[PDB]
């Protein structure tokens, strides 16, 4: 029988029983008990153990009783745009902050960008990976905005900098920006601001429309569908 | 429905969540409006002097605390030098400590700005509150002759003292937690008594023998900070409110006026800084910024040994 | 190995014994939200909403957005 | 030819027409590099005694993956510039436009893969523009890689050739070299699967013996300065059957030997 | 009195000079320019604030009236009209005035009112006026005294900071942007401070519109 | 208390006053680790030079569509002296100093117009050093530059003249150099032009003119025998290969 | 730089029984080297070494008179390698291998440097890469073996016992003693499935599973014994008689490198 | 006609609509107008705007420009307007009778004088070398030769729409000369002889020093007869 | 220093088995974190290490993740900068063979252990090794990252060995000093450690849920 609670380099089951197949959190490693070799699904983390079909059986370690990927929904920041393409910066990957730590009040009094203090000439490039409140950079195409009529798509008519936008990962990209789309129902802007962040907040009326409290004033933006 | 979990929404949108916390009666932090945080501590346990009894010979360490204060934990250590001086209330008869801060978030390099202004600050507040004369850290040195040690019951030497301070699991801003630490570290520090055996004359420190650093006890104080916000009423879920002890992500990101005050049991004021970059600071706010400092200074006095 | 004697060798490879400091001490020691929730932690909605506005807001997120409309009409193209 | 050094005066002829390796001044023409005097018609050069490879058109070439950019590829070629490969140069086992391959070209080719292509064309400044649009060229497998200098390279029809002991070598004018197993295709020269990283399974203890032979052999005749043709590594590989151990031909004296022997056979 | 002077560099956007006593700070300000990536914000703008000793190299003591200097501009900006751009400012002290070894508030005021003017000679849209003063407590008499000089520094209990905001012609007080106490007073002091200081910032910011109005008005037609 | 200069016309290593010291280099002494290279022995000094390039950049910001970037880097080791170097060399202002004055020498020489998004790296190590190391570094450099196969315009040749009282004595050493001025030069060609000229002690207004001529007359000699050896070289390789 | 398949191929034939190598050296068949010694004139002592690949490296021995009480350690070895920082973690690691392989107690006869009942001399080792491709532990180290055994000193001609009345030491001006002092050696292997490698190459370090750094003195293994990554793509795990097989395979063709650097 | 400060009242009636200018803020949270600048307030359907001192140059629509070109790319160049600022792109498409086969040929270095058509807030700006309202092409394109003179703003502004400021007809007194003007900060000036255009340059340098008009021939007649 | 107050320059400094307690997740700010204190007759430690990843990293791009592991002293600088670099590499060799890597293409892991306390109460650098395995090992449990076995570590007469897979492989060694014929009796005690700092390990990850 299958355990029930796992941790790093415990046996769960051999490769046949149906053939099994690692998933997350597992692995297949070889091992020599008794001088014979041996193959089993070892986990990787602590949590517990589930499988499902997929006969192909895969074989999961589930935490409980992160890095942006493929397929993944993550919550941005719009800082750029142009007449081709957007660019965000991630805030928060499958409601998990990312970092845990932003940074806030490293650089004193006043509004300062996380890079814009003291600090940021001084940084060890040799000894570590970034910088305190460094984040993950996407990009967004306008061909991605939308699954149709990707070929009149106006950047400016859809988001606006300083914005809160849900988007999906395509691709890994290059070093230093991932690939992201919200050519979907639900990706889009859930959170805006008027007067360009210089307002209050707006709440979506349409799905191409935003709509000012104080003062009933209108503008357009790709709207997430809400509930 | 559509839901964000507290620390996604607070990295999003800080002040919606700030302004509809507030229209509950409660904090982010999850505190009530004039509610501190509790304090714990433990003195002089890191020192050479820690045992009565059995002296540590490889220690250099004269005094020593550990503060704990909601999931913030501080670690202050002090150690001395000695200088050769060559050559009232007034300020040009006090003296001060020299002070490093380490603040660990995950970064290598040099000191960010919040360690050096933390560090400067605490310097300048320890020489303008009266607290350490120049005249307590003046040396009696004795003489070994064929050996022993005689004490008088020339040259002139001073007392030097450096500070350390390293603080973990920070949530908000670390400047009161860093000042009471110092302040409880400094009323434990013992000095040892040193002696002497182109000219090249050296000083030596006794390895068991020492005298208690002397301080004005009346010039401590503690200190406490607060902060003013202003209700919006879109936020409100189904007017300025004063705040203490600013915590957390959203408070620290979202409140642009706060008043910083350093408070003493006697009934005077050290220090008090006032920044209105929000909401209008009005005297009501200032009166009760000062009475509630004066008694979380009283609370903070008479609570341990 | 065998199914058995892999099994075998699985159970007996996975053993372990399941079984006053100071510093320890010290460091390790010890309903209006949950009332509250899906509006302390939702998506906004002004205060002062009258009902039909936000009516009128809930029925047009009920019909197709502009993307359903062109895709509808694309599947007598591409099969 | 005559050697001449920078800054030496070639002619005052006012009727000659000026090239590469020179400059002028009204009717004085000099050298800018230390090499020999070349004459075509009424074009007057310097040709420089060393240099970098220099690509030219159809030229057969072996090369690194460096970078993975916006529907190119970079690629190493030992030149002064990185060559360039686009998305369209290369075939696609599926399709060009099927209702991505442009966010997934790290499938196909990513950083550290060797390669075979020729140069299609030349940029302004020189740097090189590769294509793979023949069954020929494509990713390198089953085999070995070794280095020599671009000029001991000689000039030929042909660049692939089959070797004694069910060996094949690439050529590269560049300079790199491939040595692997014949295959199906090298033996008829006399669709998802050519993007793979699996060597061959069935790879056998004398075929690796014969390819350390064959790399050390090359790399003698490297030594000696000898220009590398497919009939004199036939040679030198036969005449190294004197030694039973593939280590001993790593020493000085043995490959002087077999150079040589190789120039004084040749002479004869 | 102060004396104050506009427009007397030449390769920036705008430049003032301050002298108070003995104290002479000379400011520059460049912007709205193109920032470093790091810098960027992508709403407002993003500022950059330099301060240089008299003598020496700079060190944290001139961290902490950079920091201060901040606090009290950041409010005074109408940020949100320069998105994503830069803005540069840059003090020099030239003569501190006071005893560098034990105070440092007359060259913060200094610095505070030669910012202020640079700004407006720059162009930078501001949302109002600003005027800034020291103030000190002596021993014995425990009078309060407005513009102490370097002598009576030296004899003080508390030395104080207070700058101001001002709108509708100079006499309406908005908001307190700084008030930085040092030393050793009670309640009743503190409000008095207040009182005088407020009657003392009300006559610098007068002298300092009649000042501007005379420099700028023979630029214009 | 030495005598600097004899009555009899003799210097303390033996030399005359118009003399220059043993001058030996050797090209291509590092194939597998650059592009070019030289080792260069003056009298008493040590030095290698390599030179890696034209290649790729290794970042894009250091990338111009114009011409090629330039790089000199210089290395004196802690045991070039008699008496061992308590600290490192790497960062001090002189070594910066003299690697700025390297790359604009010869920024104005090679031909960086026609190696447009390329790079150069010059990397030196001098192992022993005896006075007079700036006209050496020169002489390295020019040396490596040309083994490379690096389009330039003329050769450049380092040179120093020390000024003993009314006396110019000609390539000075180090028990020279702590006694008198001295001043160091760089000439093109067979020309009168200088690329570099260096005087860092006190000389009276009125001599200097009488030195820059020495030195100009040296530095041709010197020009004249790094050309035999390129031209020997060059006939070796060519003689059989 | 290598790619998937190359690795594969150059694995499997490595990891063979018997192991193949790439230009087919045996298990332990070491590659040609070329020594010079006493080209510095100005050192005390000196070596340059070239391997068959264009790895190069240049030692200088200096030499300074002290207070033997006052100075705890008589050997310092400070290391420059070109294209690297200062600070970087393989330079100090190699700096802290090579001080405690020439420590006081190790094998290292520092009676040898002893100068009146007071002084002795000090030796200052200076190492400076001018070009390498793979780990230069054992270059370094045989570059230090061959520069020591050419090293001479000055002798001493001002007595020897100043414990009571003392005068500076003064030494002969012609006169020097050469020095006999017995200098060790490391040796570098490669865990590649398993096989042990001695000297590995280039392209053996990029597949190998693990390393080991084994000292060697007079005869006989010496203390300082690590366990090194060669990469990071492939370290793994290994079995404990593979250390063993690797002490033995030093113990037994160590006394034939020491005759190939002789002289 | 009023000396206005920040944070001052606006003395204007709130129930009558009037369209704001430069130096006027309307609020976004108060929905307040209120001045940011300091300067003369000129009140003219009616326009209220703030008359103040600047050098540094913000891009605003329908504006006549002077710029460099500073870098080529496969569609458009890449123009700067003034040091240390934001750089403008100007489309190869934005040139009379423009097509795919009629490519321009400026050069990195170029001068150019243009309009500017797009200036949105969250974009990079735009400008074209045709006015495009009217398509009129008068004097936009490429500036050949002559020299580049630095002011502020308010003496372009003075320069190229105040028919009564009397520097022109003085210079054109002494010499024959083309001129462009731009409103960022530039004038361009040429002559037949090089003695000219620098004694163009300097009295113009001199001018713009000053504040009074009525010193310019005095300046003028000076600086043509300091060149011989 | 400009960056620090370091008092006057002529001033001068003043010259004058084991019971295991494991506990997680104390930190706010970072991924993982872990407190490891031992006591014996005649020793006392305490250790604190915190995991911050994964992470942005700066450069090309990567197909599998990087280490980075910082030590730091604590109240006394009892050690130089070449010895903890010299530790430090160690133990980034060990570790670069436990964690899974090649999940985490283009991203960071930064590990920082802290010396907190260290006292003699009745070669020094050798015996700290094993506390620091157990406390980083226990830290990247709790922050969530993949790792194949639990690594351990034992100590005997200067020599460590690292274990794993029951103490049959082994992923660290370290030596010196010591006697040179005994290495046998070294591998046994160090198993020996090592199967009862598995145990307390694996106690402490199921039972603090």
């Amino acid at each position: 029988q299958f355990p029930e609670i796992a941790y790093p380099g415990k046996l769960i089951c051999p490769q046949y029983g149906f053939n099994y197949v690692p998933g997350p959190g597992t692995k297949l490693i070889q091992y020599e008990h008794n001088g014979r070799t041996l193959e089993a699904i070892t986990a990787t983390l602590v949590g517990t153990v589930r499988c499902e079909e997929e006969k192909n059986i895969l074989v999961s370690v589930l935490p409980g009783t992160n890095l942006p990927k493929e397929g993944d929904i993550v919550l941005t920041r719009v800082t750029r745009l142009s007449l081709q393409r957007a660019n965000v910066e991630i805030l928060a990957v499958e409601d998990k902050p990312s970092p845990i730590d932003s940074g806030i009040g490293s650089n004193g009094s006043g509004i300062v960008a996380a890079g814009g203090g003291s600090g940021a000439a001084t940084f060890s490039v040799s000894q570590a990976s970034s910088d305190l409140g460094e984040t993950f950079r996407g990009i967004i195409r306008s061909q991605d905005v939308r699954s149709t009529d990707r070929d009149r798509v106006k950047v400016i008519e859809c988001f606006k900098p300083g914005d809160i936008v849900r988007a999906q990962v395509l691709s890994l990209g290059d070093g230093t920006n991932y690939y992201l789309t919200t050519a979907r129902n639900d990706l889009g802007v859930v959170f805006a601001r008027a007067a360009n962040g210089a307002g209050g907040l707006m709440y979506a009326t349409d799905w191409q429309m935003m709509t000012s409290p104080v003062t009933g004033a209108t503008e357009k933006r790709k709207c997430a569908k809400p509930f | 429905p559509i839901t964000f979990p507290p620390e996604v929404l607070a990295r999003i949108s800080p002040e919606l969540s700030l302004q509809r916390h507030l229209s509950l009666g409660i904090r982010p932090c999850l505190r009530k409006y004039e509610e501190f945080r509790d304090v714990a501590i433990e003195n002089n346990t890191l020192s050479r002097y820690a045992d009565a009894g059995n002296i540590d010979t490889k220690n250099n360490i004269l005094g020593s605390n550990v503060l704990k204060s909601g999931k913030t934990i501080v670690i202050t250590s002090i150690t001395g030098g000695i200088i050769e001086e060559t050559s009232e209330d007034i300020i040009a008869n006090y003296a001060s400590v020299y002070p490093v801060v380490e603040v660990e978030r995950g970064r290598v390099g040099a000191c960010t700005d919040e360690e050096m202004t933390i560090s400067q600050k605490l310097h300048d507040s320890i020489l303008h509150s009266r607290i350490l004369p120049k005249k307590a850290l003046k040396v009696k040195a004795g003489v070994r002759s064929a050996f022993s040690v005689l004490y008088p019951d020339k040259r002139k030497w001073s007392y030097v003292l450096y500070a350390k301070i390293v603080v973990l699991s920070r949530t908000g801003p670390v400047f009161d937690l860093c000042w009471n630490s110092l302040m409880y570290a400094l009323q434990s520090v013992k000095l040892p008594r040193a002696f002497i055996d182109r000219e090249t004359y050296e000083i030596i420190c006794d390895q068991t023998k020492s005298v208690p650093l002397m301080i004005n006890a009346k010039n401590i104080a503690f200190a406490s900070n607060y902060g003013i916000v202003e209700l919006d009423p879109e936020c409100q879920l189904q007017n300025t409110v004063l705040i203490a002890d600013l915590d957390t992500e959203a408070e620290e990101t979202s409140i642009h006026s706060t008043i910083s005050i350093l408070a003493a049991p006697s009934g005077n004021y050290k220090q008090l800084t006032l920044m209105g970059g929000g909401a209008k600071i009005t005297p009501e706010m200032i009166k009760r910024s000062l009475l509630l400092s004066r008694v979380r200074a009283d609370d903070l006095s008479t609570r341990f040994n | 190995l065998n199914l058995e004697e892999s099994w075998k060798a699985i159970k007996e490879m996975n053993h372990y014994c399941f079984l006053d400091f100071a510093f320890t001490n010290f460091i390790i020691k010890d309903l209006s939200l949950k009332k509250h929730n899906n509006e302390l932690l939702g998506i906004f909605v002004p205060c002062n909403l009258p009902k039909t506005t936000r009516k009128v807001a809930i029925e047009n997120f009920n019909r197709p957005s502009p993307d359903d409309i062109i895709q509808s009409a694309q599947l007598n193209a591409f099969n | 030819s005559q050697i001449v050094t920078p800054g030496e005066l070639v002619t005052d002829d006012p009727i000659w027409m000026r090239g590469h390796g020179t400059y002028f001044l009204d009717n004085m023409t000099y050298s800018s590099v230390a090499g020999t005097v070349s004459r075509v018609n009424r074009l007057l050069s310097v040709i420089p005694l060393k240099g970098r490879y220099a690509p030219e058109t159809g030229d057969h070439v072996v090369g690194r993956i460096a970078e993975v950019g916006n529907k190119r590829w970079k690629v190493d070629i030992g030149g002064k510039q990185h060559a360039v490969l686009m998305l369209g140069s290369v075939n696609l086992p599926g399709g060009i436009l099927r209702r991505s391959d442009e966010l997934q070209m790290r499938s196909f080719l990513k950083e550290g893969d060797l390669l075979n292509a020729e140069v299609q064309s030349l940029f302004q400044d020189g740097s090189a523009s590769l294509h793979t649009r023949s069954l020929k060229y494509g990713k390198l497998r089953n085999g070995m890689f070794c280095q020599v200098p671009s000029s001991l390279i000689v000039r030929a029809k042909n660049h692939t050739h089959n070797l004694p002991g069910n060996i094949t070598v690439v050529l590269g004018v560049n300079g790199y070299i491939w040595l692997r197993k014949t295959s199906q295709m090298d033996l008829a020269r006399d669709s998802w699967q050519i993007y793979s990283d699996e060597n061959d399974p069935s790879i056998s203890n004398n075929i690796r013996q014969a390819i350390c032979r064959y790399a050390n052999v090359i790399k003698a005749l490297a030594f000696c300065e000898i220009g590398i043709t497919q009939q004199r590594i036939v040679s030198a590989y036969e005449a190294s059957m004197v030694y039973s151990n593939v280590g001993e031909l790593i020493e000085k004296n043995v490959m002087e030997s077999i150079g040589s022997d190789i120039l004084t056979a040749e002479k004869m | 009195s102060v004396q104050a002077e506009i427009g007397i560099l030449d390769h920036v956007d705008g430049s003032s000079e301050f002298v108070s006593q003995d104290t002479k700070v000379i400011c520059s300000v460049t912007g709205p320019i193109e920032p470093k990536a790091r810098q960027e914000l992508p709403t407002q703008l993003a500022l950059e604030i330099i301060v240089r000793p008299a003598k020496g190299v700079a060190t944290t003591r001139e961290k902490v009236l950079e920091d201060k200097l901040r606090a009290v501009l950041t409010p005074l900006i109408t940020r949100h009209c320069y998105p994503r751009q830069l803005c540069q400012i840059t003090c020099q002290i030239l003569e501190s005035g006071e005893d560098e070894a034990e105070f440092s508030l007359r060259e913060l005021s200094c610095c505070i009112n030669a910012a202020f003017l640079a700004l407006v000679d720059a162009g930078i849209a501001l949302n109002s006026m600003c005027a800034s003063i020291p103030i000190a407590i002596i021993k014995d008499t425990s009078d309060i005294i407005v513009d102490p000089t370097a002598e009576q520094l030296k004899i003080s209990l508390s030395v104080h900071t207070l700058a101001l905001e001002f709108v509708n012609g100079g006499k309406v007080v908005k908001n307190v942007l700084l008030l930085d106490s040092n030393g050793d007073f009670n309640e009743d002091q503190l409000f008095s401070l207040l009182e005088l200081g407020e009657q003392k910032c009300q006559e610098l910011v007068t002298n300092i519109r009649r000042i501007i109005q005379d420099n700028i008005s023979p630029r214009l037609v | 208390r030495l005598e600097i200069y004899s009555p009899e016309g003799l210097r303390l290593d033996g030399r005359r006053w118009n003399e220059l010291r043993r001058f030996e280099s050797s090209i291509n002494t590092h194939p597998h680790a650059a592009d070019g290279s030289s080792y260069m022995e003056q009298g008493n000094n040590k030095i290698i030079t390599l030179v890696k390039g034209p290649k790729e950049p290794r970042l894009k910001s250091q990338m111009d569509t114009s011409k090629a970037l330039l790089n000199v880097s210089v290395n004196i080791t802690k045991f070039s002296k008699f008496e061992r170097s308590k600290s490192s060399h790497k960062n001090e202002r002189r070594v910066l100093e003299i690697q700025t004055s390297l790359v604009r020498m010869f920024e104005k020489n090679v031909m960086l117009n026609i190696y447009p998004r390329t790079v150069i790296d010059i990397e030196i190590h001098v192992l022993e050093q005896d006075g007079g190391i700036m006209g050496s570094l020169i002489n390295g450099i020019t040396l490596a530059l040309i083994d490379a196969g690096i389009s330039m315009f003329d050769y450049i040749s380092g040179i120093s003249v020390g000024l003993y009282d009314t006396t110019p004595l000609l390539d000075t050493n180090s028990l020279e150099e702590n006694a008198m001025s001295t001043v160091t030069l760089g000439v093109v060609g067979k020309s009168e032009k200088l690329s570099l000229l260096l005087v860092e002690d006190k000389i009276p207004l009125d001599r200097l003119e009488n030195v820059l001529a020495i030195g100009i007359a040296g530095a041709h000699r010197v020009r004249d025998l790094m050309d035999e050896e390129l031209r020997k070289h060059a006939q070796k390789r060519v003689s059989n290969a | 730089s290598l790619s998937v398949a190359e690795k594969s191929y150059l694995y499997d034939s490595l990891a063979s029984t018997p192991s193949i190598r790439p230009d087919g050296r045996l298990p332990h068949q070491f590659r040609p080297i070329e020594i010079f010694t006493d080209f510095l004139p100005s050192s005390n002592g000196s070596s340059r070494i070239i391997a068959s690949d264009g790895s190069e490296c240049i030692v200088s021995i200096k030499s300074k008179v002290v207070d033997h009480h006052v100075e705890n350690e008589l050997l310092q070895v400070d290391v420059d390698i070109a294209g690297q920082r200062d600070d970087a973690l393989v330079v100090e690691t190699i700096t802290s291998l090579l001080n405690k392989v020439l420590k006081s107690g190790s094998g290292v006869d520092s009676s040898k440097l002893q100068l009146t009942k007071k002084y002795s001399f000090k030796i200052f080792v200076d190492v400076l890469v001018i070009s390498s491709h793979s780990h230069p532990i054992s270059l370094i180290s045989f570059a230090i073996y061959s520069a020591l055994n050419s090293t001479y000193l000055p002798k001493l001609i001002s007595a020897f016992d100043d414990l009571e009345v003392e005068e500076l030491p003064t030494f002969h001006d012609y006169d020097m003693v050469k020095l006999d002092i017995n200098p060790p050696l490391v040796f570098i292997l490669a865990v590649v499935g398993n096989n042990m490698l001695l000297d590995p190459a280039a392209n053996e370090s990029e597949v190998a599973n693990n390393g080991l750094i084994i000292s060697w003195s007079n005869g006989k293994i010496t203390s300082p014994i690590r366990s090194v990554a060669l990469n990071d793509s492939n370290v793994k795990s290994f079995k404990p008689h593979l250390l063993k097989q690797g002490l033995a395979m030093v113990e037994k063709y160590a006394p034939d490198v020491v005759r190939s650097l002789e002289n | 006609s009023t000396f206005i400060f920040p944070g001052d009242s606006f003395p204007v009636d709130p129930t009558t609509p009037v369209k704001l200018g430069p130096g006027i803020y309307c609020d976004p949270n108060t929905q307040e107008i209120r001045p940011v600048n300091t300067g003369v307030l000129h009140v003219s359907v009616q326009t209220a705007y703030i008359d103040y001192s600047s050098k540094r140059y913000i891009p605003s629509v329908n504006d006549f420009v002077i710029g460099v070109i500073i870098g080529t790319f496969s569609d458009s160049y890449k123009v700067s307007l003034q040091n240390f600022s934001s750089s403008v792109s100007l489309s190869y498409m934005a040139f009379p009778n423009a097509s795919k086969k009629n490519r321009p040929t400026l050069q990195v270095g170029d001068l150019v004088y243009a309009r500017v058509c797009t200036a949105e807030k969250e974009l990079e700006a735009e400008i074209e070398c045709f006015d495009s309202t009217t398509g009129r092409d008068a004097g936009f394109g490429i500036l050949e030769d002559g020299m580049i003179i630095d002011v502020n703003l308010n003496f372009a502004r003075q320069l190229l729409f105040n028919n009564d400021f009397p520097l022109l007809k003085v210079l054109a007194a002494h010499t024959k000369f083309e001129v462009a003007i731009g409103l960022n900060g530039k004038i361009w000036v040429k002559c037949e002889e090089l003695s000219n255009t620098l004694a163009c340059y300097r009295t113009i340098m001199e001018c713009c020093q000053k504040n009074d008009t009525a010193a310019f021939k005095d300046i003028a007649k000076r600086q043509f007869k300091e060149i011989l | 220093d400009r960056r620090r107050l370091l008092g006057p320059a002529a001033a001068k400094p003043m010259a004058f088995e084991q019971e295991l307690s494991l506990h997680t997740g104390f930190i706010e700010n970072c991924n993982g974190s872990a407190l490891v204190e031992a006591r014996s007759l005649g020793h006392q430690t305490s250790l604190i290490t915190a995991v911050y990843g994964p992470r942005s990293i700066r450069g090309s791009f990567t197909s599998q993740g990087t280490i980075s592991i910082q030590l730091k002293n604590g109240l006394l600088e009892k050690y130089n900068t070449n010895e903890l670099k010299e530790v430090s590499s160690f133990l980034m060799g060990i570790f670069n063979s436990v964690v899974n890597l090649s999940r985490y293409p283009k991203s960071g892991i930064d590990i920082f252990v802290y010396l907190t306390y260290d006292k003699d109460l009745t070669s020094q650098i050798s015996s700290l090794i094993p506390h620091c395995i157990t406390s980083i090992t226990l830290a990247l449990a709790d922050a969530g990252i993949e790792l194949v076995d639990m690594a351990g570590a034992g100590e005997a007469n200067g020599t460590v060995v690292s274990f794993i897979k029951n103490g049959e492989e082994i992923v660290g060694f370290w030596k010196d000093d010591g006697d040179d014929e005994d290495l046998l009796e070294c591998l046994d005690r160090c198993k020996e450690q090592y199967n009862r700092y598995r145990d307390l390990m694996i106690s402490c990850l199921m039972n603090q849920e």
